[PDB]
RNA sequence: ACCGAUAGUGAACCAGUACCGUGAGGGAAAGGUGAAAAGCACCCCGGAAGGGGAGUGAAAUAGAACCUGAAACCGUGUGCU
RNA sequence: UGAGUAGCGAAAGACGGGUGAGAAUCCCGUCCACCGAUUGACUAAGGUUUCCAGAGGAAGGCUCGUCCGCUCUGGGUUAGU
RNA sequence: CGCGAGCUGGGUUCAGAACGUCGUGAGACAGUUCGGUCCCUAUCCGUCGUGGGCGUAGGAAAUUUGAGAGGAGCUGUCCUU
RNA sequence: AUGAUGAGGUUAAUAGGUUCGAGGUGGAAGCAUGGUGACAUGUGGAGCUGACGAAUACUAAUCGAUCGAAGACUUAA
């Protein structure tokens, strides 16, 4: 059907509470140096050595 | 169980709270601690196995367990509903009837039937009996077929009636 | 100080934007850009280049080492929407908005 | 489905031309009137 | 085993190529879900190539598209590809998570031969 | 003791024009940098756009989406709850 | 606002190698798949440069795009029958 | 005369056609008969499932009591006295 | 449906593979023989086998990171 009155702008807000996204859960690479995603291979250098 | 570890990181170990638990009886940490009331408190606080010798053949069983789980089954699979006709023009096949009145009520009641997720209570059979206590392989065999799936836990006890 | 990197119609929703920027507001430039580029969001590289230029911006025009900076502010604002149509049926026609973001980064030591 | 257009230059200039419309009196007032207006195209 | 959004022979074709590619190439960038499928079909032409006799190799020729490399799919199995993994007992293959896709978002992986 | 850009002509702008119709015929929206282009040389990030400095300038939050720049609306921060 | 919601217009794609700032989609290749009284070859009406090559990636393409029936810049139609 | 944003659409009062009857007529039924597009993507309350935040004056894991709520509750026929 | 609930994460049987089974179909290819041929018999309950049972670390559950207390105030015993 069709809305029988508008949406105020905070039930909008509260609705949108659980719009996150989540970090992805990285780590760092102990080879590269740097952040990679954990059971991936690594970004920037290389080798997953696991 | 196995012993408490601090990998441990997949329940297949006992945690410390479990296994001072199970020290307290000097006995090894458990998986399904369950309570028995209605048996006299005649066992000992220091654990003796409970062997399946205390069920003779010729009694009866009730046996507890979580039925089987099924995910959100609508009405006719969930409720044992009747389906609309299927061939006389007809657009109501598998929902669910009507959820009210109209006007008088102006609202749904509490207990109406309808879809979501189905299976998984905890049900209790009644009256079974005891075909045959295999003592050495550790087995019981009950007259009939009991709540949940397969390696599914159930309590057996002596019946209420 | 403080140094800062504005990207202006970057055609993007903004509320498609502010889902990543609500991550990296108040984290450490290093883990920012961390982030950034193992995000799935199709915003990650837009605001990749955003931050780079104003830790760039910070390096090169302020000098303020480029080790401490943490992103103090990030916001995105409305920009002017593209407003486009699209034929329904029955001979009707719905409005699309094409709308864009302002992208503002602001880096700064905290002293 | 058929639609009413079906497009025909020989069509469209014989009925709606130029010299279809200056060989009537109504067709010239219609030019005159076009003329008038300020329209940059006249007749089809 | 997992339905990979494709028809019954849309499926089999697809695991299809995606053996042969494999033994063509010695490793592949694909998708998680094909990788974890390909994993379990692969990996019994590698059985069938270890054991080398006609049925073997009929077996094998039913399950193997025809591409030339020169020599074709099946003599690179039940040649040169089934001598190298002659002592393991299965396991012959590997899954390497890349991470995700572009326009997809599709978790992508490396799948190869050990 | 007429209007001042929703006004005044439909048209302050290359307007009976975009566009609409087979056709007769119907018909819009579109003004303002600066006193002067002096309209941003050079450097940095970037693939570019776009920025941050550096300069022009009386002013650049006057940078050609350019006089002021309201409200709806969208955000970031924070005092009391 | 409804709401990050309905939709994203009938159909088989896979992998490799490239180009690239960026590839499910662009190029090349192999395999596979679909039409085949037709999804093929040719022409009338109609359209009126959409044709080709070099360059591009603001807007259009129901996503992406390094691509294009889009943009820029140069070219293309030859009759005594 | 519960329930068509849950279903049908047989009759009922749409446009066709015909019978009896009435009307000079166009047409009307006391009638009767054959044919005849049933739209919606759920915002709020409501109900059915299922999660997260905080709370229960330290942080937890497990086992529970049960205030209260819901379910079930039907009957036949044979033989014996 | 997702999340949640369970079984594990190598100091490991969680899944896949490999090897044995069960069950299902019903006598594989090759060869030989008998027929001129369609075919038939043996080799041989053969061969193939998704989900079921075991066993085996051969592949993958790597290395990592996040969160999470040190216990308020009165009276009474």
């Amino acid at each position: 059907a069709v809305p029988k009155r508008r949406t105020s702008k905070t039930r909008k807000n509260k609705r949108r509470t659980h719009f996150k996204i989540s970090v992805p859960g990285m780590t760092e690479c102990p080879n590269c140096g740097e952040y990679k995603l954990s059971h991936r291979v690594c970004k920037n250098c290389g080798s997953y050595n696991g | 169980k196995k012993a408490y570890k601090k990998d441990a990181k997949s329940n297949k170990y006992a945690n410390k709270p479990a296994e001072g638990h199970a020290k307290k009886a000097d006995a090894a940490p458990k998986r399904f601690i369950r309570e028995f009331r209605n048996v006299d408190v005649d066992a000992y606080e220091v654990g003796q196995e409970v062997s399946v010798d205390t069920f003779v053949a010729g009694d009866v069983i009730d046996v507890t367990g979580v039925s089987k789980g099924k995910g959100f089954q609508g009405a006719i699979k969930r409720h044992g509903q009747s389906r609309g006709p299927m061939s006389h023009g007809s657009h109501f096949h598998r929902a669910p009837g009507s959820v009210g009145m109209a006007s008088d009520a102006s609202r749904v009641f509490k207990g109406q039937k309808m879809p979501g997720r189905m299976g998984g209570n905890t049900v209790t059979v009644q009256n079974l009996e005891v075909v045959q206590v295999d003592t050495e392989n550790k087995v019981i065999l009950v007259k009939g077929n009991v709540p949940g799936p397969k390696k599914g836990l159930v309590e057996i006890r002596t019946s209420i009636k | 100080m403080e140094a800062k990197a504005v990207a202006r119609t970057i055609r993007i929703a903004p509320r498609k934007v502010r889902l990543v920027l609500d991550l990296i507001r108040g984290k450490n430039a290093a883990e920012a850009i961390a982030i950034l580029k193992l995000t799935n969001k199709a915003s990650s590289p837009v605001i990749e280049k955003v931050l780079m230029s104003a830790l760039a911006n910070a390096e090169h025009n302020y000098d303020m080492n480029t080790d401490e900076l943490v992103v103090k502010e990030a916001y995105a604002n409305e920009g002017p929407t593209l407003k486009r149509f699209r034929p329904r049926a029955q001979g009707r026609a719905s409005a699309i908005n094409k709308r864009t973001s302002h992208i503002t980064i602001v880096v700064s030591d905290g002293k | 489905v058929k639609r009413t257009y079906q497009p025909n230059k020989r069509k469209h200039s014989k009925v709606h031309g130029f010299r279809k419309r200056m060989s009537t009196k109504n067709g010239r007032k219609v030019l005159a009137r076009r003329r008038r207006k300020g329209r940059k195209v006249l007749s089809a | 085993y997992r339905k990979l959004g494709r028809t019954s022979d849309q499926r089999k074709a697809m695991l299809r190529d995606l053996a042969t590619s494999l033994i063509i190439s010695e490793r592949i960038e694909t998708t998680e879900a094909r990788a974890k499928e390909v994993r379990s079909v692969v990996e019994k032409l590698i059985t069938l190539g270890k054991k080398g006799d006609l049925a073997s190799r009929r077996n094998a020729a039913k399950t193997l598209r025809n591409v030339e490399i020169t020599q074709t799919a099946l003599q690179k199995l039940f040649g040169e590809i089934a001598e190298r993994y002659t002592e393991r007992q299965g396991g012959y293959t590997r899954i390497l998570k890349q991470g995700p896709r572009r326009g997809d978002g599709a978790e992508s992986v490396i799948i190869e031969l050990v």
